């Protein structure tokens, strides 16, 4: 078809416009970054220019982003059966995360002038009540994955980074007096819905790319349509992020917390579930390497499905050191009492022969780096 | 006694005020027939007198507004509004005449922003309707369900709108005065009704150019000064007005949006022009560069022999200066682009003193204002607020969710394209009423009308933008789950949806993959539908896989177990429709069984050649449960297949078993033939679910393991007797009319090809010994009869064309084949 | 019989034993393992035991010989009752965790499901009825776990409350024919004051939240309010009432309900059926499956209509069910139309009536073509 | 079947006939006095094309009897009116009605 294929010219104009249109904004609109985010909360930080009277009672209602949180707060705390989404929440949850960090011999002079000032970007927004809000969309979306639940964690990351001291306060605080179990109980649920690898979807997406489908109007080459592993490797990754920085600075009194719940009706161990999660990782990384033992050499979307499930790995990882660090003397005993160990000989067996096969050739220089760091 | 004595007569105040909430209710979502009757108790003017009499009290005056609204104006207004979500843009030259911003001498980066909904809008939107209010006129000879809908009650317009205007302005300079008697009682009733109409007509489009510069003086004066009277913004109202001015700013930036669009539409006009010329000019200069060029022309060749797709892609891109060099666009043209991207971005208000001096800049600032005012307390006005403050600042985001449902149409079919817009409008109207037989034929004629244009074949990507795939496939949803646990009322439209869907996923690729992400809802949404007959939608599942490899096989293992569920419940029980019409009781239900094999044939057997994925699984999952396979082989107890077919040639030729025993039905059931093309079917699957050939010499384990598995299965020699066996001849007879069978009561060629595709991909033929063995017992009667049915009379007779279908597809092939 | 059922039937009340034990004091002292100690239903007032015809089953209270119902939880399968302590003592047995098997300290039997599963369990729900095992299998090991103190009080109130109105039903249909003429009511006095205040404090229990509460703490409020009313009418007294109604407005007047409970009831006859028709109100006031349950029998409450004792409960009443739920709207006929139209010109301008109306047009934002033109047939033409 | 009754004299010599149409501000009433519609309120004449039978029969055959620019008073029986079946949710079944019929000009 290709030497005998139509050129550009021979199109009719409302064809050729249609097209034109989508490739316009893939090309010039998407690539283009506009930075309003700081403006806008900047704006709403301010309560200024109606203190013209200065009453004594001084009740400090709420400033603009101050009811935003509020907004979205009740909207979480009523009562539905199932949370829908919100396009809003969406949009300015996402303006809330990116507008937080902002972000070679650097002297540390001037280095703690960004996190004092990201502190203070990160203060701007839990000092209105953000965090409860976070924990509540947390404890409202039921255990139901969605962009709506990532959002929010996204935003729970971006008012979390560095360990922030008083946001894990707050959080721990909230969670004791409210003694509500939905929160553990919506964790666990999206934890046990993070995907793991898959041999059998891995080998449908190669027959897929060996037959290379293209459209009509047009061609696209080797389409890049969602993969069906690791669609949630992102939010598996964050996920895991925020439960690390949860726990992030020694904060042993929230890590007795998520071994047990005294005050809570009924106790979820996320430690021990977090474990069952990294051990189905194990088979399944146990197994991805396994279809490649019998072969010699690791093709291009393979090594991708190794680098993306490894960067996974790690975040458990990292997550699993902060959940134990302090040391933390409940859960050093729950790690003995888990299936831990069966997880560690797995890795191990599975790291020998990455190694010894991956050193054969300089092509693997990159997946044997960031092997090597993982364990 | 005069209505404004009710100011002091509460009793009868209230009681009124909820009567015209129920003259509201009754005309609620476009009941047009009763918005009609509603005009002899409520008259135009009555209305119009009531919105201007200025001493009524706040409820009745609100009431009647409202009122006046839901006759008149909410079902045009509700259409009219689902349709500003898509911007269907003709290329015309007054399309052409759009631009950024109005002619002007400011600055060569942008000029001043042009006054929002002023101007010229070329989207397409339907016009009105309106019948008059006539009650003097004949009753028509018509009855319910057939009559063509009623359309909402007429009322002047232009009058309407010079009164709105008028009493705005009254209302506006009140505000000012700082009176003690507010019209109706309080600020909020004196604002709120008026606001609504305003509202309305806004969104109706009724006002006009110098209507909508008035509205802007009015809204803020001085920010809108193209080139006491204080506006709006500074009257300091109560919340639930501020709502309604929240809804007429949201329409302005509408407005501005779609200005936006418009403008991308008649950039993409001329742009697509003048860089076709260039690359005409470029192919041209091609043709003639062979004699001072080499081999390494296939670079400068490449755009020809690559699909525009990525053409385009190649000649827009050199937006980051950093790739000019493969981009052979002239400089002049890339001047025009990235000029038109400044000024786009500075429309936007990107980048390029208390005055805003622009709707976006003026909206910002007063929803900051408001909310640093009060701690407002009304959660729908905070969210109606942050909505408008949203879009101010992200500009390029929202015309970014707007591009997608952007379109352009050639001049040529506006009028066709205006017309399924027409048709669409019924067809969104009708989810949000309880389904009727009134309701019913109007979608069916929408949907015939959606067939008959022939727009629908010639821009599916329009058709797709739209979301009709969508919209269709919820009105069924509310068909399945209205009354799945007694009977799935009014099968009529269901089968005109299922039948719009099935001929929707033949369009394109692109149309089957948006019903491929819709199966496992359907498939679970087809557990009640077997009751029904006719186009079910497992149909349109099986419509949403075929002829599709790559993107159509990727069903999930789950999927099929629970589809293979359903075989075994229906070859666990009879049908109920069968049981209910009289039918003799049989313990399996072989019409809903072969239904689900026509679907798992077409869920494995692609292209012509057996999918190794799909086939393994799917016979996995039906050799774990032996009742699928029907009584027949069932193990012990299961009879041979030899004995199955015999037993359903015989319940199938003798009546008072093979029916109801009281195709007249036009769908009537033969038990006898419905057993016997089950096992057909079955068999048929079977055959597509084989190993193919090339993977059986390479030695794969499951591969020969399941090719042995079907042979145990299956014995040959039932098939061979299968094929031996005879068919019903017609013959020439009673009177020389022609003596022929019934065809979905007797045996068809049918079956066996169904024979013959299993014999050619499980068992073989390898030897001359068993081949000759089958062609003497049982193909070469049939293809004797064929021959000798080959006459003057019955050559065209329907078994005669079976035959010969039967034999070109399957049979003939095998033996041409098997011919060494 | 009891049995091992799943889903939401072991979240409710009817899932509540009550860990009695044998001793007078310190009967809350902390459990030790093998302690004997009896078992009660609180709901239904009855206790565990195990007799002769039927085996392992409730048996009523008063039969509670401490032999068939005393019971032991034990570590394990193994063959292990120790004095009673002046205090709680060790805390050994924990709220969902400790794992207990629990054996008849008289039969020496363990707690097991019975084995074989019926054609019922071939398809349909699946609940294994429990068998006094005499040796037991592996996976009989039972946890136990806290209940909620609230519905734990709702659950020692709904047994009363099923003992007042079940005693009262016996002794309304005691007098359904039989008039008294001038001399003795029918039988034994009725609890007119025990059920009045009765009355009172379930309509005081099942009051909704105020509206000026603050929004965070009333949803909570409601989430108590839908609770409690669940199990209520998972309880079984929402038809209970409805029998009370019905048994009580087949008598026209109160004069005519003297001929038959006597002329000491005649005075408390208007209070207690218009207090059940506000009862009734409240336990289907926000209820999705309660007023679900009300189209089976929406004729019930339409023919009552033009009763003439109680015309502003039974309209609230009906009301309750229309704007929750949407298909009862699509059951509403003609006839049920007409008859409202006609509370209009049977009891003057009531704009309650008009709110009905506005409730039959539209059902959550779907309108209802098939009642909104019966609406206009019957009413707008005849302005009167 | 229907009565007629001028109220103001026009002209008295012309007569609609077949090719013109016929332009009324009409009033009609029910039988109790009960007004229900009219063409004043609308501010617009009412024009309606004879011979087709668009309107009811008896507003057709007064219009035909009564001349030009007069002023009459019609009245239809339910047997020459929608009758049984009425004007739905607008007229009661089998309900008399009457006309202030002002047939103010031909074409």
């Amino acid at each position: 078809a290709c030497f005998r294929m139509t050129p550009l010219y021979n199109l009719p104009t409302h064809r050729a416009c249609n097209m034109f249109l989508e490739s316009y904004k893939a090309a010039w609109i998407l690539t283009e970054d506009h930075s309003f985010e700081d403006r806008m909360i900047d704006d709403l930080s301010k309560a200024g220019e109606q203190e013209e009277e200065e009453e004594e009672v001084e009740e400090k209602k709420p400033d603009p982003l101050h009811q935003l949180v509020l907004h979205f707060s009740r909207t979480a705390l009523t009562e539905k059966s199932k949370l829908d989404e919100d396009y809003l929440y969406m949009a300015y949850a996402d303006i809330m995360a990116k507008s937080c960090h902002l972000e070679v011999e650097v002297s540390f002079e001037e280095k703690e002038m960004e996190k004092q000032r990201l502190l203070y970007q990160q203060s701007r927004l839990h000092t209105r009540g953000a965090a409860e809000m976070v924990l509540q969309m947390i404890s409202a979306c039921k255990g139901e994955t969605g962009a709506m639940v990532s959002s929010t964690l996204k935003l729970g990351i971006s008012i979390l980074n560095g360990g922030n001291a008083e946001v894990q306060q707050k959080m721990l605080d909230y969670l004791k007096d409210k003694k509500e179990v939905g929160f553990f109980q919506s964790i666990q649920a999206l934890m046990q819905t993070c995907s793991v690898l898959d041999l059998n979807a891995f080998e449908r997406q190669n027959k897929a790319e060996g037959l290379g489908m293209v459209n009509e109007d047009g061609t696209v080459i080797n389409r890049q349509n969602g993969e069906k592993v690791m669609a949630d490797d992102e939010f598996t990754q964050d996920l895991f992020r925020f439960l690390q920085l949860l726990c992030e600075g020694h904060n042993n009194d929230f890590q007795n917390y998520l071994r047990t719940q005294t005050g809570n009706t009924t106790t979820i161990n996320i430690i021990i579930c977090t474990v069952d999660y990294l051990l189905r990782l194990q088979e399944s990384i146990s197994d991805f390497y396994w279809y490649y033992s019998g072969k010699d050499v690791i093709e291009e979307q393979g090594k991708r499905n190794f680098s993306k499930a490894m960067s996974v790995a790690k975040q458990v990882f990292n997550s699993l050191t902060e959940y134990i660090q302090g040391p933390c003397t409940g859960n050093q005993q729950s790690l003995a009492h888990s299936r831990l160990w069966d997880a560690v000989v797995g890795f191990l067996h599975v790291f020998a022969h990455m190694m010894m096969k991956l050193a054969q050739d300089s092509s693997q220089i990159e997946l044997l780096k960031e092997l090597l760091d993982l364990q | 006694m005069d209505i404004l004595e009710l100011s002091e007569r509460l009793d009868l105040q209230r009681f009124h005020s909820h009567t015209l909430r129920l003259y509201r209710a009754v005309c609620a979502l476009g009941n047009n027939r009763v918005a009609h009757a509603l005009c002899s108790h409520v008259d135009q003017a009555q209305l119009l007198h009531a919105l201007e009499d200025a001493h009524l009290p706040g409820p009745l005056r609100a009431g009647y507004y409202d009122l006046l609204i839901s006759i008149h104006l909410e079902s045009a207004c509700r259409s009219r509004r689902s349709m500003l979500s898509e911007y269907i843009v003709p290329l015309t030259p007054e399309t052409r005449a759009i631009t950024l911003f109005p002619p002007g001498r400011k600055g060569g980066n942008a000029r001043r922003h042009g006054l929002p909904g002023v101007g010229v809008t070329t989207s397409l939107r339907p016009p009105h309707h309106f019948s008059p209010p006539c009650f003097v006129a004949a009753l028509p000879a018509a009855g319910v369900a057939e009559a063509p809908a009623r359309l909402s009650p007429a009322i002047p317009l232009e009058a309407l709108r010079d009164k709105a205007l008028r009493m705005l302005g009254e209302a506006v300079r009140d505000g000012g005065q700082h009176a003690r008697d507010p019209v109706g009682g309080s600020v909020e009733f004196q604002f709120v009704p008026v606001l609504k109409l305003v509202s309305t007509l806004l969104v109706m489009g009724i006002f006009g150019d110098e209507d909508v510069k008035q509205i802007l003086k009015m809204i803020e004066p001085e920010v809108f000064t193209e080139e006491l009277e204080e506006g709006l913004l500074q009257m300091k109202l109560p919340e639930s007005v501020k709502l309604q001015m929240c809804n007429l700013l949201e329409y302005f930036c509408d407005q501005e949006l779609q200005h936006r669009v418009e403008s991308l539409a008649a950039f993409a006009e001329r742009y697509v022009d003048k860089l076709q010329a260039n690359q005409r000019s470029r192919y041209a200069l091609l043709m003639r560069a062979f004699t001072m060029s080499a081999a390494e022309t296939a670079r400068r060749t490449r755009e020809f022999r690559s699909p525009p797709q990525e053409q385009i892609n190649m000649l827009l891109h050199f937006k980051d200066e950093a790739d000019e060099e493969d981009c052979p666009l002239p400089e002049d043209i890339r001047q025009d682009l990235q000029d038109f991207h400044q000024d786009l971005l500075a429309h936007c208000g990107i980048q390029l003193e208390k005055k805003p001096q622009s709707l976006q800049e003026l909206v910002s600032h007063m929803v900051v204002r408001w909310a640093q005012e009060d701690y407002v307390q009304s959660p729908e006005l905070v969210r109606a607020m942050f909505s408008l403050l949203h879009r101010q600042y992200d500009g390029l985001g929202e015309l970014l969710r707007a591009l997608p449902r952007a379109y352009t149409i050639s001049p040529s079919s506006v009028e066709d394209t205006m017309s399924l817009l027409e048709c669409l409008g019924q067809i969104r109207s009708l989810l949000i009423v309880q389904m009727g037989p009134q309701e019913e034929n109007l979608m069916i004629q929408s949907i015939g009308n959606i067939m008959n244009n022939k727009v629908f074949y010639q821009h599916p990507n329009l058709m797709r933008a739209l979301g009709m795939h969508e919209t269709v496939m919820e009105v069924m949803v509310n068909v399945l789950g209205g009354g799945e646990t007694k009977e799935i009322r009014f099968p009529k439209m269901v089968t005109s949806c299922c039948r719009f869907l099935c001929y929707f996923c033949r369009i394109s690729r692109q149309n089957q993959r948006s019903m491929f992400d819709h199966l496992s809802y359907l498939l679970e949404n087809s557990g009640i539908g077997l009751g029904m007959q006719g186009s079910t939608p497992l149909d349109v599942a099986a419509a949403s896989v075929i002829d599709n490899n790559e993107l159509a096989l990727a069903l999930q293992e789950q999927d099929l177990e629970k589809v293979v569920s359903y075989l075994a419940g229906c070859g666990l029980q009879s049908c109920p429709m069968l049981l209910a019409k009289g039918y003799p009781d049989i313990g399996w239900n072989p019409c809903g069984g072969e239904r689900y094999l026509d679907f798992l044939r077409f869920a494995v057997f692609v292209n012509g050649e057996s999918v190794e994925e799909n086939a393994n699984v799917v016979v996995r999952l039906l050799i774990r449960k032996p009742e699928c396979f029907g009584p027949a082989l069932r193990g012990e107890g299961g009879s041979g297949l030899l004995a199955a077919i015999e037993e359903a040639i015989r319940i199938s030729e003798d009546p008072a078993r093979d029916g109801p025993g009281v195709p007249p039905e036009e769908n009537r059931v033969h038990l006898g033939h419905a057993i016997m093309s089950f096992y057909a079917a079955l068999i048929d699957l079977l055959g597509r679910c084989a190993p193919e050939m090339h993977l059986i010499q390479a030695g794969k384990g499951e591969a020969l393991r399941i090719r042995a598995i079907l042979r145990s299965l299956v014995p040959l020699d039932d098939l061979v007797g299968i094929i031996s066996l005879p068919l019903q001849i017609p013959t020439l007879g009673k009177d020389g009319a022609l003596v022929q069978p019934k065809m979905s009561a007797s045996f068809v060629p049918d079956h066996k090809a169904s024979m013959v595709l299993f014999l050619d991909r499980v068992y073989g033929i390898e030897n001359q010994d068993f081949l000759l063995h089958v062609l003497d017992v049982g193909f070469l009667p049939d293809m004797r009869a064929a021959a000798s049915l080959d006459t003057a009379t019955f050559s065209t007779t329907e078994m005669a064309l079976a035959l010969n279908r039967y034999l070109c597809l399957a049979v003939l092939p095998l033996i041409t084949k098997c011919a060494p | 019989l009891v049995y091992y059922e799943g889903g939401a039937v072991c979240t409710h009340a009817r899932s509540l034993w009550r860990l009695e034990p044998l001793r007078i004091s310190w009967s809350g002292s902390h459990l030790r393992w093998g302690q004997p100690l009896r078992i009660r239903h609180v709901t239904t007032g009855r206790y565990l035991a195990l007799t002769e015809d039927q085996g392992l089953v409730v048996v009523d209270a008063c039969k509670a010989h401490t032999k068939a119902t005393s019971f032991c939880f034990r570590v394990s399968k193994e063959k292990l009752p120790k004095r009673d302590v002046e205090g709680m003592g060790p805390p050994e047995i924990k709220y969902g965790e400790s794992l207990c098997f629990v054996q008849h300290v008289a039969s020496g039997l363990w707690l097991t499901y019975a084995a074989p599963d019926p054609k019922a369990l071939r398809l349909g729900v699946l609940k294994k009825k429990a068998i006094l095992h005499q040796e037991g299998h592996m996976d009989d090991a039972l946890f136990l776990t806290r209940c909620q103190q609230e519905e734990s009080q709702a659950a020692r109130m709904i047994h009363s409350t099923a003992g007042l109105y079940n005693q009262f039903i016996k002794g309304l249909d005691s007098f359904s024919g039989k008039p008294r003429g001038s001399g003795p009511p029918a039988g034994p006095a009725l609890p007119i004051e025990a059920v009045i205040l009765s009355l009172q404090d379930l309509i005081g229990y099942f009051e909704p939240p105020s509206e000026e509460l603050q929004h965070e703490e009333k949803q909570s409020k409601l989430r108590s309010l839908r609770n409690r009313q669940s199990l209520f009418q998972e309880e079984g007294m929402l038809s209970l009432v409805l029998n009370c109604i019905d048994r009580l407005n087949v008598y026209t007047t109160a004069a005519h309900f003297a001929e038959y409970a006597g002329e000491e009831a005649a005075e408390s006859w208007k209070e207690i059926v218009n207090l059940l028709y506000e009862l009734l109100a409240s336990l289907i006031r926000g209820n999705r499956a309660n007023c679900a349950l009300f189209s089976t029998n929406l004729d019930w409450v339409v023919s009552k209509l033009d009763r003439l004792e109680a015309s502003s409960g039974i309209l609230e009443v009906l009301y309750c069910v229309l704007i929750e739920s949407p298909e009862v709207l699509n059951i509403i006929q003609e006839n049920h139309i007409k008859s409202i139209i006609s509370l209009l010109d049977k009891h003057g301008r009531n704009h309650k009536v008009l709110d009905v109306l506005c409730s039959l047009c539209v059902c959550n934002g779907v309108a209802v073509r098939s009642n909104q033109d019966l609406i206009t047939e019957n009413l707008l033409p005849g302005r009167e | 079947g229907v009565e007629i009754e001028t109220i103001s004299p026009g002209d008295g010599r012309t007569f609609p006939k077949k090719g013109q149409t016929c332009v009324v501000h009409y009033t009609g009433m029910l039988q109790n006095g009960k007004k229900f519609d009219s063409s004043r309120d609308r501010n617009k004449p009412f024009k309606f094309r004879i011979g087709k039978q668009e309107v009811i029969k008896g507003f057709e055959e007064g219009a035909a009897q009564m001349s030009l620019g007069q002023r009459a008073k019609l009245t239809c029986t339910p047997d020459v009116a929608y009758g049984a079946t009425g004007h739905p949710g607008v007229i009661p079944p089998n309900a008399t009605l009457i006309f202030d019929v002002e047939l103010l000009n031909l074409e």
